[PDB]
């Protein structure tokens, strides 16, 4: 049948597109002590398992397409799901937008695996100290809130502080013109919608979304001071559907601006 | 009757009848008052039991009536019940009034005397002191806003808040010291409510509210009590926002206090506004957010019940409808849980019911139709439903919604830590809550892990208890050293982060897997930096653990020594026992959970002087209805269940079991089917709810533990509600098992001493091989690398090896007994023990794998051992044996050469001994001597059943009962077998099950031990049931719920590999006890021996051919070898072979050689070729395969019979028939064709007339069918496309040869029982009447696998014991007796007539299966016939024969230039008719 | 059959649904505050169309919520003004209505904290004693 050939073509295309393999992080006691290493090792393990599953999936589908394999029950529901163009249930292990089709999911998975490969290569080249200095897209990660928690743990353990007494400061600077403080972590890919941020100062704009160049998460000791009237708390959603709440940032609005207008207009920060 | 005093409507017809009949019996009315009233467990009366003096709670707190109600003055039940409730409400109101006066005296005071305050608290109930505090605070603040009503004035709210603060100070002072638990609960509730009051008052202070009518104050829940109001109902009104509620004033007793988080306050606001608008609320949200607790607290604050129904998948209606209508009449609230989990029909029905109830409630703003009855719904009714993400469409309008998305865990921890008396509660809470978030997120996900809010509450309560214990210890130390005692000073200098860390560790470390403990400590360092805890070792408990381990032959250690991990696990179990009432040891089978808790119980009994008793209940073996209790749907009598019975026995305290430490352990798998009733016990309330409506309080000394090997199918509700101890397999190291085995061998004898001395020498010999990294350890490690037909468990192999070493010691003792003059010396004993140990490792570690893996293990052990081994160049050690003289002797010597009789050729009884048979008999006797159940697993055929049956009949004192397990097998089969062959007897130890006949060891042989299907939760009831008796040595008689000890009963099983279709792998907990031996297909040598014996028996009829027995058998086994090798199962699902084919082959050769008095070797070759073609050629599909078989049979005959002529002995038309002559002789196909056309015409004349055309394929198939119908146990599997003529040919052969045809008339209603009945009728007509039966079967007739199992048993054994039981069995034996009398045989005893009936059935009945192209076992029991489809030749013959009447003769027709030649044998000139048919 | 989109159409639907007698009662400001409630409900329901932006999820802000809000309005206006023809805007229980329609009505279905914050912003912008002025701005910079 024609659909059989089309499925063969798309499976071969995706097999070509998706990277080959993912390398696990080498275990070490000093690395075990570091929390960032633990989080990134968990992410690498999950990503590698999912990548192996998807690759073996595509290989089995291609082999069925040649005709040397019989369609088992799992393969049959798999092929039905593929031809109907919806996301397979087994493939989707991390939180995903509801309406995203298979092709977009495969492209996103390829991007995530590329980021994970870069992260693993950087970790292997150096160690936890180099692992702290990696600019990581929150959308690319499977569990970004785990990354936020890992950064908090690293800051607390480095300076012998308690976790509960640390608060989050966000500094939005360009990638080139950024300073990597011991308590600062580079985060890329955050998109600001409904407003534009300049010199860490929010301004209301009619643009659909403004891309933040490089968001720096700085954990500082709780100053125990009331927040100023010109500060605004913005949600950070995982995707455009706004179904996942990763964390809340605090930004300083510009002069003459009204935070109530920021709340009404649905200004938010998106990982993707 | 129920219309008046609607409060008692809550109970059902059962309790209504009970209270009507026993109205004078007030002592039996306490169960009712438990059912309806709130805190009440019983009503206090005098010795006369005639006047209701007072009321009591289930905890022990009681109220005294100001004016007690005299039942004598009001004999009517309803009148005095109404008087009792009215007086209870009035007493609650008066007590509330005077308590409010007392607390007002307390209020507006600079300082409070702790003694007066504690006296006021002790005088009163927890609910009442909480209400008094609420009223006092509300009145004081109301007067205060009245004062500032002028505005811009001084603030007495500061004074009120300061008063609340000083009350908080004295409260935190009081709870630090030791208090009674009831006073502790009252103090905790007071602290929680006062903390909430302080918070809201500080909020009012910050908001600078100066008007009493300002909404910010109006939103807070206000209580307004009016002492002068005549009606006690109207005295206190609970107003909040615009809603006004009247107090329920029902005695709530003592219940857990819900902290007043902002989410809870918002819930109160929304729910009160909804109730004001006369429609309930629907607080949806995710799991573990306290929505149900919010409903409970809102109801309790208003003095009303809620009944939180549990809406699981298995949900009731009749009792559900009863509790609903009772609630509607009484007016007490009702709440739901997990509503969306209900079934769609269930959901719609409940939605309609609550829709009617809500519509009645709205119309009240009065009776409604409920269960075809009128129900008076009180105005104060409310109903709430909690969802997990929506409301049904008919309810979306009638019901307000609320988002219980998350609870405030930080404030919950702060308030509850302050309740325990902790100082610096804010810091501790803000540390602990994120720590539990990290544990939920960062730690590896596991089935048994749980870090919910309930776990946090348990941790904080345990922390409070540990702080109290530390304070008490410091106080005792200060009493001993010095005299200065002051609670405040010891409280001040007491570390608290250390105490919290100690509680957190004690609670969570036991449930952590091996690799998570460092992660937990890293998390603790991250959250609690620089502060650490040190585990306080239990010195006395460690000493007594050592003593009990010594007594029980268990190895014991401390820290890093052998057994240190196990000892630490036992101590962790002890701590979990201390801090929890519900435990759960989770770990793979073989980690020592059972022995861990048993040793802990024994050590505790020897420590505290409190004797411990343990009840082991297997939930899966017993039905849930019997497990919890049976409520008769019609007679309405309640029969208490097993768990219910043991709980009631504990409660009654007949023999001081309350003083005892009693542990109920649920040894067996867990699923969300029965544990849903236990969820009400594992929680804080701890009560045994019963369908009858009875409630049983859980005693403090009762502990519930579920020794579950895994938690995959367990719901998170159960996991969150009980403590967890993780028992990894690393806990029980192999050296520990070795030491336990050696200690038990050295201490206890096998018989129940010379044999004890023999055991000691044997252990001394094998000690070098059992050490760490010894021979056995390395052999086991390598054996784990191999592949086994069943999943490999370390403890299974170790137990089998230990049992077989026990048999080695028994053999040594027997040798010493049989040679009294020369007992075996030390050197010979050492040689024998070493050789037996090597052989035992060989046959135990790889006793359940193929021969190649056995050879791999043999070569490995030969490489790694120093024990002497046989020097055979290629023969493996396994085929050798260890003689009593300590020498390696081949098993071949033990194999004899018997000669079976002629009339017994290939009879079911005969079992020709061989290498496989003799080795399996030896191992079977070995594992039977220790009475260890064993399973014989192997491919279809292979003689697993005959080997087992012959070995069992060999020993005289062991009787055999065969049990054919089906796909629908249930333990009731085993109970029925026990009833038939055993009986219950009362003994001083207890009730004992033993066989009726004395001095016999009954074996319940299970033919298919893995056939029964597992439930939806992956558990087989029969398997767990058999395991329960295998391990505990008994079970519970469900008739009276009594432990029954098994005596002289043991189990033996057989099965096929689990990879085969329809086979479910056995549980590891069951496999651990049962050694498994793999009965592969007998080797070419074994087949040669057995069928050479069969041939030598067969050929004695004709003496001139006796010399050709050996070459005939050799040719047979060789051809069968290539047949098996070539026609593999991968080509077709039915391409299987076994020795059963050879048995059929020899049986057919016998049956066709018996009529012929003399016969030259050419005829024997011809008959051998005919049977080979009928067995290994017709089952094929492709013509190339058939040509291959013909060529190979030609080559085999030429090779093994060279001095013969191929034309005569192997003429191509090998067609044998009994139709023409009297004997079964070859005949030319032309006479066959003519005679069978004549018989077809007679078939038209007599039976149904449909035109049948005769093509050569029908000739061959009719010949095959006739040949099989002639043979005994002739069962045909007609495999072919529909309409080919399978059924018609079968009927034609049956009619021709005289067998009466029989077909099933199956319809959509045709259940199993009809099939068993029809099989019964067929069996009677074939065995009891000596009348042959042709059983036509088609796969369309098969409706379930059970039919296939019954037919398979019928094909294999010749009959099935299942059909004929009791009266039917007696009727069958009457028929068989009369039939034997008619035939001429006199038989009396049951067994002889049954055997004669079985012989008649196997000789007479012929069942033919027709399927359209599948258990391989079914294929092996029939001779598979390939009908296929009509070929081109066949279709052409049908066409010509049918269209011969029409005249298609056209001389004008001229042959084409090219003629289509689809017909293979078309004549060279097509005429018109052949062209048309083509 | 689906409702016509638009704030205007929603407002006419709301006003036609509510009976004549209920809106014109003893307090003449009841009609004004009912108009404010109708405008708030229309704004919320039309914001529901732009679900990713106007809200976080498609809540069920149906007519039952409007009926409950109107009932709360009537009860509180009865309680504050005991049969009085004219009532000052300051004496109007604004805080009661704001909290009731932020937590119980229109807020019970709100699970996201940010949607609750937006609802509070809308209520505090609309329901205030400053509204009873002729210069009140129901919206700012519409075009
Ligand atoms: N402390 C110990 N030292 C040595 N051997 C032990 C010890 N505890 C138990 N054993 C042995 O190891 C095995 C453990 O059996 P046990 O029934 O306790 O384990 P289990 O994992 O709880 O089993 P199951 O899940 O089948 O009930 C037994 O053979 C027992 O004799
Ligand atoms: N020792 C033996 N004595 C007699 N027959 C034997 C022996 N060993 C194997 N056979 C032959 O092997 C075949 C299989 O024997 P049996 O019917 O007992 O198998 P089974 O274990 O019941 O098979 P299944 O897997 O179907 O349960 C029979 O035809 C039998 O003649
Ligand atoms: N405000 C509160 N005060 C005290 N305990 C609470 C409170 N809220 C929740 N809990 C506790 O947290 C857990 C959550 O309640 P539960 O009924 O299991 O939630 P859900 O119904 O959402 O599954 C329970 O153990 C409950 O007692
Ligand atoms: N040898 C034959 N010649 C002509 N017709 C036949 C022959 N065998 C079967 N039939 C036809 O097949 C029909 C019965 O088919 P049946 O044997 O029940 O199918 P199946 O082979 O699936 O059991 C009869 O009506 C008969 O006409
Ligand atoms: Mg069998």
């Amino acid at each position: 049948p024609a659909w059989m050939r089309t499925l063969h073509t798309t499976a071969s295309n995706w097999l070509h597109l998706i990277p080959q393999t993912l390398s696990h992080l080498k275990r070490t006691v000093e690395n075990i002590k570091d929390p960032l290493f633990r989080f990134f090792e968990r992410e690498v393990k999950m990503g590698a398992k999912l990548l192996q599953d998807v690759r073996q999936d595509l290989a089995d589908v291609v082999q069925v397409c040649e005709g040397k394999k019989k369609q088992t029950n799992y393969l049959r529901t798999l092929i039905n799901e593929l031809v109907k163009g919806i996301l397979p249930r087994s493939w989707s292990h991390y939180t995903v937008p509801a309406g995203m089709t298979v092709i977009q999911w495969v492209s996103d998975f390829s991007e995530r695996i590329k980021q994970l490969q870069n992260i693993s290569l950087a970790a292997a080249s150096g160690g936890a100290k180099e692992l702290k200095n990696i600019h990581v897209c929150l959308g690319g990660l499977f569990v970004p809130e785990a990354y936020i928690t890992a950064t908090r743990q690293y800051v607390a353990q480095a300076n012998s502080w308690s976790l509960e007494e640390l608060c989050l400061e966000v500094n939005v600077t360009t990638s080139q013109g950024a300073t990597l403080d011991a308590c600062s972590f580079g985060v890329t890919g955050l998109k600001l919608q409904g407003a534009t941020c300049n010199n860490n100062k929010l301004s209301l704009s009619n643009a659909i979304s403004t891309a933040l160049p490089l968001t720096q998460l700085r954990w500082v000791k709780q100053t125990n001071t009331e927040k100023k009237a010109s500060v605004v708390t913005l949600p950070v959603y995982l995707n455009f559907t706004r179904a996942d709440l990763i964390f809340t940032v605090d930004f300083e609005i510009a002069t003459k601006e009204d935070p109530r207008s920021f709340y009404e207009r649905g200004v938010a920060v998106l990982c993707t | 009757e129920r219309s008046s005093f609607p409060r008692f409507y809550f109970v059902g017809d059962e309790d209504l009848l009970e209270i009507i009949g026993n109205s004078k019996n007030v002592a039996k009315l306490q169960k009712h008052f438990k059912k309806m009233f709130a805190g009440v467990s019983s009503i206090i009366l005098n010795e006369d039991n005639s006047v209701v003096l007072g009321i009591s709670s289930r905890e022990g707190e009681e109220v005294m009536f100001k004016t007690p109600v005299s039942i004598t003055e009001h004999p009517k039940i309803n009148e005095w019940l109404t008087l009792v409730e009215k007086e209870m409400r009035v007493t609650l109101a008066k007590l509330l009034a005077e308590s409010v006066t007392e607390v007002e005296i307390f209020g507006k005071a600079t300082s409070i005397d702790p003694n007066t305050y504690i006296t006021w608290i002790d005088k009163y109930q927890a609910q009442l002191v909480v209400l008094s505090a609420q009223i006092a605070w509300s009145e004081n603040v109301e007067t205060a806003l009245s004062s500032m009503g002028g505005g811009g004035d001084a603030a007495p709210l500061h004074s009120v808040l300061s008063n609340v603060e000083v009350t908080l100070n004295v409260l935190a002072d009081s709870v630090l010291m030791e208090q009674p638990p009831l006073r502790r609960r009252k103090l905790e509730h007071l602290i929680t409510e006062l903390v909430h009051q302080r918070d809201v008052t500080r909020s009012l202070i910050k908001s600078k509210i100066d008007n009493a009518k300002s909404f910010e104050w109006l939103s807070q829940m206000r209580f307004y009590f009016d002492p002068k109001q005549t009606d006690v109902l109207q005295q206190l009104s609970i107003q909040m926002a615009n809603a006004k509620f009247n107090y329920g004033f029902e005695y709530l007793g003592v219940q857990d206090k819900l902290v007043q988080t902002p989410l809870t306050d918002r819930c109160y606001l929304t729910m009160t506004q909804a109730l004001e608008a006369r429609l309930g609320g629907s607080p949806f949200g995710p799991a573990g957010t306290g929505k149900t607790e919010s409903v409970k607290a809102l109801g309790h604050q208003l003095g009303r019940f809620v009944l939180v129904f549990n809406c699981d998948e298995t949900f009731d209606f009749q009792a559900m409808g009863r509790i609903f209508v009772g609630l509607c009449q009484v007016g007490a609230w009702g709440c739901f849980d997990e509503f969306n989990r209900l079934e769609e029909r269930m959901l719609s029905a409940v939605s309609q019911q609550v829709q009617c109830i809500q519509e009645a409630l709205r119309e009240h703003s009065i009776t409604c139709e409920l269960l075809n009855k009128q129900v008076k719904v009180s105005p104060d009714m409310a109903i709430f439903i909690t969802m997990n993400p929506n409301l049904p469409d008919n309810l979306k309008k009638l019901f307000r919604s609320l988002a219980m998305t998350k609870p405030d865990r930080q404030l919950i921890a702060q308030v509850m830590l302050y309740s325990q008396g902790f100082r610096t509660a804010e810091v501790l809470a803000n540390k602990i809550v994120p720590f539990f978030k990290l544990c939920d997120e960062q730690l590896s996900s596991q089935s048994h892990y749980d870090f919910g809010l309930r776990a946090l509450k348990s941790v904080l309560v345990s922390a409070g208890n540990v702080k109290r214990e530390r304070i008490q210890k410091i106080k005792r130390e200060k009493e001993e050293r010095g005299e200065a005692v002051d609670e405040g000073e010891i409280a001040e200098n007491l570390p608290e982060q250390e105490i919290l860390i100690q509680s957190v560790c004690e609670t969570m470390v036991p449930k952590l897997v091996a690799e998570d403990i460092p992660l937990l400590f890293s998390l603790l360092s991250d959250v609690f930096p620089g502060v650490q805890y040190h585990r306080g070792e239990m010195t006395a408990l460690r000493e007594e653990l050592k003593k009990v381990c010594q007594e029980m032959y268990l190895t014991y250690g401390d820290g890093e020594e052998v057994g240190g991990m196990w000892v630490e696990k036992v101590l962790q179990l002890y701590q979990i026992t201390q801090i929890n009432h519900g435990l759960m040891m989770v770990g793979p089978s073989g980690s020592g959970k059972s022995m861990a808790w048993r040793v802990l119980l024994k050590a505790l009994e020897r420590l505290e002087g409190v004797e411990g008793v343990a009840h082991i209940i297997d939930p899966k073996a017993i039905s849930k209805d019997h497990l919890y209790g049976t409520l008769d749907p019609n007679t309405r009598e309640w029969t208490d269940g097993l768990f219910t019975h043991v709980l009631r026995k504990i409660i009654d305290s007949v023999r001081g079991e309350l003083q005892k430490r009693q542990w109920i352990v649920f040894d067996g798998d867990v699923d969300p089917e029965w544990v849903e009733n236990l969820n009400s016990v594992l929680d804080d309330n701890k009560l045994l709810t019963l369908p009858n409506g009875e409630r049983l309080s859980l005693p403090p000394n009762v502990r519930i533990m579920f020794e579950v090997q895994d938690l995959k199918y367990a719901t998170l509700a159960t996991v969150s509600r009980c403590g967890m101890v993780w028992f990894s397999e690393d806990v029980l190291s192999t050296d520990m098992i070795f030491n336990n085995f050696l200690a038990r061998l050295r201490s206890i004898p096998l018989d129940e001493s010379p044999m004890l001395q023999i055991q000691r020498d044997a252990a001394t010999i094998m000690q070098p091989y059992f050490t760490s990294n010894g021979l056995v350890t390395k052999a086991l490690e390598h054996a784990f690398q191999l592949e086994h037909i069943m999943d490999l468990t370390r403890l299974r192999c170790l137990g089998s090896l230990f049992s077989m070493l026990h048999q080695a010691c028994r053999n040594v003792a027997q040798y010493n007994a049989n040679h009294p003059d020369f007992p075996m010396q030390i050197e010979q004993l050492e040689r024998y023990i070493q050789r037996y140990l090597v052989y035992a490792i060989l046959w135990s570690l790889s006793g359940d794998s193929r021969l190649k893996m056995r050879a791999e293990l043999g070569e490995y052990i030969r490489r790694i051992t120093t024990v002497p081994l046989p020097t055979a160049p290629n023969i493996p050690i396994i085929d050798y044996e260890v003689s009593i003289s300590g020498e390696w002797s081949p098993w071949q010597a033990k194999v004899p050469q018997i000669e079976v009789e002629t009339h017994k050729v290939a009879a079911p009884d005969v079992v020709v001994p061989t290498l496989d048979t003799v080795r399996h008999e030896a191992l079977l006797y070995t594992w039977l001597a220790e009475h260890k159940p064993l399973v014989l697993c192997g491919p279809p055929g292979s003689g697993k059943t005959m080997t087992l049956f012959s070995a069992l009949r060999a020993l005289p004192d062991m009787e055999v009962v065969g049990l054919n397990f089906s796909s629908a097998t249930t333990p009731e089969l085993l109970l029925k077998t026990f009833d038939h062959y055993c009986e219950y007897r009362r003994t001083p130890n207890g009730v004992v099950l033993a066989p009726v006949q004395l001095g016999k060891w009954l074996v319940l042989f299970c033919d298919e031990i893995n056939l029964p299907d597992m439930d939806k939760y992956g558990t087989q009831r029969v398997i767990s049931f058999i395991r329960q008796m295998v391990e505990h040595g008994g079970f519970y008689r469900t008739s009276d719920q009594t432990w029954v000890k098994l005596e002289r009963i043991q189990f033996v099983g057989a099965c096929n590999p689990p990879t085969d279709p329809g086979r479910k792998p056995l549980s590891h907990r069951f496999l651990r006890h049962v050694p498994v031996v793999y009965v592969d297909y007998p080797g070419p040598a074994s087949l040669t021996q057995i069928y050479g014996t069969f041939n030598r028996a067969m050929l004695r009829l004709i003496p001139s051919l006796r010399t050709y027995a050996e070459p005939l058998t050799a040719a047979m086994v060789e051809f069968y070898t290539m047949s098996q090798e070539r026609f593999t199962q991968d080509t077709q699902p039915h391409y299987i072979y076994s020795p059963r084919e050879m048995t059929r082959w020899v049986r057919g050769i016998f049956e066709a050689l018996r009529p012929l008095e003399t016969l030259p070797v050419e005829g024997l070759i011809r008959i051998w070729a005919h049977e080979a073609l009928r067995l290994f050629q017709d089952r094929l599909v492709e013509d190339e395969e058939r040509r291959w078989t013909d060529e190979n049979i030609d080559t085999v005959a030429l090779k093994h019979f060279p001095n013969i002529d191929r034309e005569k002995a192997m003429s191509r038309p090998i067609l044998y028939s009994n139709w023409l002559s009297k004997d079964y002789i070859p005949v030319d196909q032309e006479e066959l064709r003519d005679y069978v056309k004549a018989r077809l015409k007679v078939f038209y004349e007599e039976e149904l007339d449909v035109p049948l055309v005769l093509f050569n394929e029908v000739l061959d198939h009719v010949l095959r069918i006739d040949r099989i119908f002639r043979q005994p146990q002739g069962h045909l599997l007609l495999i072919g496309v529909s309409g080919a003529g399978k059924t018609t040919l079968s009927r034609f052969v049956a009619w021709m040869n005289g067998l009466s045809v029989y077909q099933i008339k199956v319809h959509r209603k045709y259940t199993g029982e009809d099939f068993d009945e029809d099989l019964r009728t067929v069996l009677r007509r074939s065995g009891c009447k000596n009348e042959k039966i042709a059983f036509i079967m088609d796969e369309s007739n098969v409706l379930d696998s059970g039919f296939l199992e019954r037919m398979n048993t019928l094909l294999a054994n010749g009959e099935v014991p299942g059909l004929f039981e009791g009266d039917e069995y007696a009727t069958l034996m009457t028929q068989c007796k009369e039939g034997a009398q008619k035939e001429g045989l006199m038989l009396d005893s049951h067994e002889e007539l049954y055997k004669w009936f079985t012989s008649q059935v196997i000789r007479n009945l012929h069942v033919v299966f027709t399927m359209n192209p599948t258990s391989p076992a079914l294929f092996n029991r029939c001779v598979l016939n390939w009908f296929g489809d009509w070929s081109t030749e066949a279709l052409y013959q049908v066409g010509k024969e049918f269209t011969s009447k029409m005249d298609l003769e056209k001389p004008n027709y001229i042959v084409p230039d090219y003629m289509p030649v689809v017909y293979d044998k078309l004549p060279q000139p097509p005429s018109h008719r052949e062209a048309i048919v083509n | 059959f689906e409702p016509p989109p638009g704030v205007k159409a929603n407002m006419l639907r709301t006003f036609s649904s509510i009976p004549v007698s209920r809106i014109c009662k003893s307090p003449n400001e009841r009609a004004r505050l009912y108009f404010l409630l109708a405008w708030f409900h229309a704004i919320i329901q039309e914001r529901l169309r732009y679900a990713p932006l106007g809200w976080s999820k498609k809540y069920e802000f149906g007519e039952s919520d409007l009926r409950s809000a109107c009932d709360t309005v009537d009860t509180w206006l009865d309680d504050t003004a005991k049969g009085r023809q004219n009532i000052s805007p300051d004496k109007i229980p604004w805080s009661a209505l704001k909290t009731l329609m932020a937590q119980s009505i229109y807020g019970g279905r709100v699970d996201n904290e940010f949607d609750q914050r937006l609802l509070n912003t809308f209520l505090e912008r609309l329901f205030t004693t400053r509204s009873f002025d002729s210069e009140f701005k129901l919206a700012c910079k519409v075009d």
